[PDB]
C-alpha cells in the first residue's frame, strides 16, 4: 500500500535531518510536561521537563516537525478535500507587487504545468475546468493531509502558492522536493495572534472578541493536536537550540516556598 | 493634592495579569504593551489561598469588633491570680479588653476574675489559667510599651486593615493559624479555571504580596 520512494535527492534530504539532530534537546520534547501559551504573537509557549520549566517558540518547532513529517511521509499523504471553492488567481489579489494580470498569470503556469508531479508526491492536486491553456479557471482541489486531527489554517494560503512559483527552484530536483516540503512546513505552522490592546475603550466590541476567540483556538490546537505529537515524534535539530531556553530551576524555588 | 507614585504601581501590576495555568501541582504561572519595571511569575498556590482566606478572616473579625457585635461566651470559674501591678494594669485596660470580648473585674495577692471571653479565645484557652493569663499579659503590655494602640471606634465602608494593627496578638495567631489550615496545599491539582478565580481574588487583596505569616506569596521568572 506505501509506496517506495527511491529517489536519491529525497535520501539525501533524510540524512541531512539525521545528521543534524540533537539528542539531549530530543529528550526535552520526548518528556514534556505542557503548560500553556505564554506569547501569541511571537509563538512562545512553556512547558514542564523533569523539575525545570522552559520557553518554547512552537513556530520554530512547528516548521521542523511538518517538514520531517513530510519527508517521511512523501508520496503518501492523505488528503484534506477543499460551494466555498478555491481559485488561484483570486489568492494573489493579495499582492499590489504583481501589477500585472500577465504576472499573476506567469505565477500559476508553473504549478499547473507541474499539477502531475505536485499532485503524486505532495497530494497537492490541481484541477483546471476549462481550456488548458487557460489559467484562470484553475482551482486548488486538495491539500496534504499531514496530521490526523489536524486542518492547517488558510490565511498562509496565498503566500503558499506565490513562493510555489517564484521562490522554489524547478530547475533542481532536490532544490525544488526541498523548497516545496518548506512550503507545506510554513502554510502547515499555527498563525502568528497580533496584540490588541483590549483596555483601549477606541476599538469595537467584535475586534476584541474575535482576538479572544482566536487566543483561544490556538491554547486548544497546542495543547490538543500540536504538544502530543510534538511529545509523540518531534526530533530536534541542533539549530533549534537557541529556540528551546530555560527559564526556571524548580528546586531552587522549593527553597523559597520551603516553610510557610 | 499630592501622593507617593511608588504606592499606586503595586496595585496595578497584578491586575494586567493573565493566567497561563499550574506548574509542577505547586504553583501558579502568570503573565504580564508597556512593560516598564513590570512578564512570567510563579505564584505560591498555598500562599495565594491562605492570603485571600486570612483577610476574609480579618475582615469578619473587625466588622464584628468595629460595630458592637463581637460575640464574648459566658465562662464560669475563672478567677486568676495577680500581683499589685498587673492588677492595676488589668485595671487601667478594662474599657479596652471588653471590645474583644473580654470581660472581667478586678478584685482586692488580688484576682482577675473573667466573666466573658470570645469564642476563638474559648477554644485556644481550653481551661488552661496559665495560658489565658500569659495572653491577656502580652496585650496588657503591648499597650503599655507603645508597641500596639488602642482600638478607636469613635469613627463611623470599614476598611479592615486601618485597624489591623491593634488586633491582639492572640488573635493574629489564630486566623493565621485557621487561614493556612483552610487553604489549598502543595501536591492539590488546580484547574485553570480554579487558578484564574485565585488569582483574581488575590488581586484585589490589601496585600498579596505576602502569606499570612509575611512571607513571599510570589517570584518573578522572567
Ligand atoms: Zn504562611
Ligand atoms: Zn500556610
Amino acid at each position: 500500500e506505501r509506496v517506495n520512494v527511491n529517489l536519491t535527492s529525497i535520501k539525501k534530504l533524510r540524512e541531512k535531518v539525521d545528521d543534524s539532530i540533537h539528542r539531549e534537546l530530543t529528550d526535552i520534547f520526548a518528556n514534556l510536561n505542557y503548560v500553556g501559551v505564554v506569547d501569541e504573537e511571537r509563538r512562545l509557549a512553556a512547558i514542564q521537563h523533569d523539575l525545570k520549566l522552559f520557553l518554547i517558540d512552537y513556530g520554530s518547532v512547528c516548521y521542523e516537525l511538518f517538514y520531517q513529517i513530510g519527508l517521511t511521509d512523501f508520496a503518501n499523504f492523505g488528503k484534506i478535500n477543499l460551494s466555498d471553492d478555491i481559485v488561484l488567481y483570486n489568492l494573489l489579489s493579495e499582492f499590489d507587487e504583481l501589477n500585472d494580470d500577465a504576472s499573476k498569470e506567469k505565477i500559476i503556469s508553473k504549478i499547473w504545468d507541474m499539477s502531475s508531479m505536485l499532485n503524486e508526491y505532495y497530494s497537492i492536486e490541481l484541477v483546471n475546468d476549462g481550456l488548458d491553456n487557460d489559467l484562470k479557471s484553475v482551482k486548488l482541489k486538495s491539500l496534504p493531509l499531514l496530521l490526523k486531527g489536524y486542518i492547517p489554517s488558510l490565511v498562509k494560503l496565498p503566500f503558499f502558492i506565490y513562493r510555489l512559483g517564484k521562490e522554489v527552484d524547478w530547475e533542481d530536483e532536490q532544490e525544488c522536493l526541498d523548497g516545496i516540503l518548506r512550503e507545506i512546513a510554513l502554510l502547515y505552522i499555527p498563525d502568528m495572534v497580533p496584540k490588541v490592546d483590549t483596555s483601549d475603550a477606541s476599538l469595537s466590541e467584535d475586534e476584541k472578541a474575535q482576538f479572544i476567540n482566536r487566543k483561544e483556538h490556538i491554547s486548544s490546537l497546542l495543547e490538543h493536536v500540536l504538544f502530543p505529537c510534538i511529545k509523540r515524534r518531534f526530533l530536534a535539530p541542533r539549530h533549534i537550540l537557541k529556540d528551546v531556553v530555560e527559564i526556571a530551576n524548580l528546586p531552587d524555588l522549593y527553597k523559597v516556598f520551603e516553610r510557610c | 493634592g499630592k501622593t507617593i507614585t511608588d504606592f499606586s504601581i503595586s496595585r496595578s501590576v497584578l491586575a494586567k495579569y493573565e493566567v497561563i495555568n499550574q506548574v509542577d501541582k505547586k504553583f501558579i504561572l502568570i503573565r504580564c504593551s508597556i512593560h516598564n519595571c513590570p512578564l512570567l511569575v510563579l505564584v505560591d498556590q498555598h500562599a495565594c489561598d491562605e492570603r485571600i482566606r486570612l483577610e476574609e478572616l480579618f475582615y469578619s473579625l473587625l466588622t464584628e469588633v468595629v460595630t458592637g457585635t463581637f460575640v464574648a461566651r459566658d465562662l464560669k470559674d475563672c478567677c486568676i491570680e495577680v500581683d499589685r501591678t498587673e492588677a492595676d494594669l488589668f485595671k487601667h485596660y478594662q474599657s479596652e479588653f471588653k471590645k474583644w470580648g473580654i470581660g472581667y473585674e478586678t478584685i482586692e495577692t488580688s484576682l482577675l476574675e473573667i466573666k466573658t471571653l470570645p469564642e476563638m479565645l474559648t477554644s485556644k484557652y481550653n481551661g488552661d489559667k496559665d495560658y489565658l493569663k500569659m495572653v491577656l499579659l502580652q496585650h496588657a503590655h503591648d499597650l503599655k510599651d507603645f508597641k500596639k494602640l488602642p482600638m478607636d471606634l469613635s469613627h463611623f465602608k470599614l476598611y479592615w486593615w486601618k485597624y489591623s494593627s491593634c488586633v491582639p496578638t492572640v488573635f493574629h495567631e489564630i486566623l493565621n493559624s485557621k487561614a493556612c489550615r483552610s487553604a489549598v496545599m502543595f501536591g492539590d491539582e488546580l484547574t485553570r479555571q480554579e487558578c484564574i478565580i485565585l488569582i483574581s481574588k488575590l488581586s484585589r487583596c490589601h496585600n498579596p504580596f505576602e502569606c499570612a505569616h509575611g512571607r513571599p506569596s510570589m517570584v518573578p521568572i522572567a
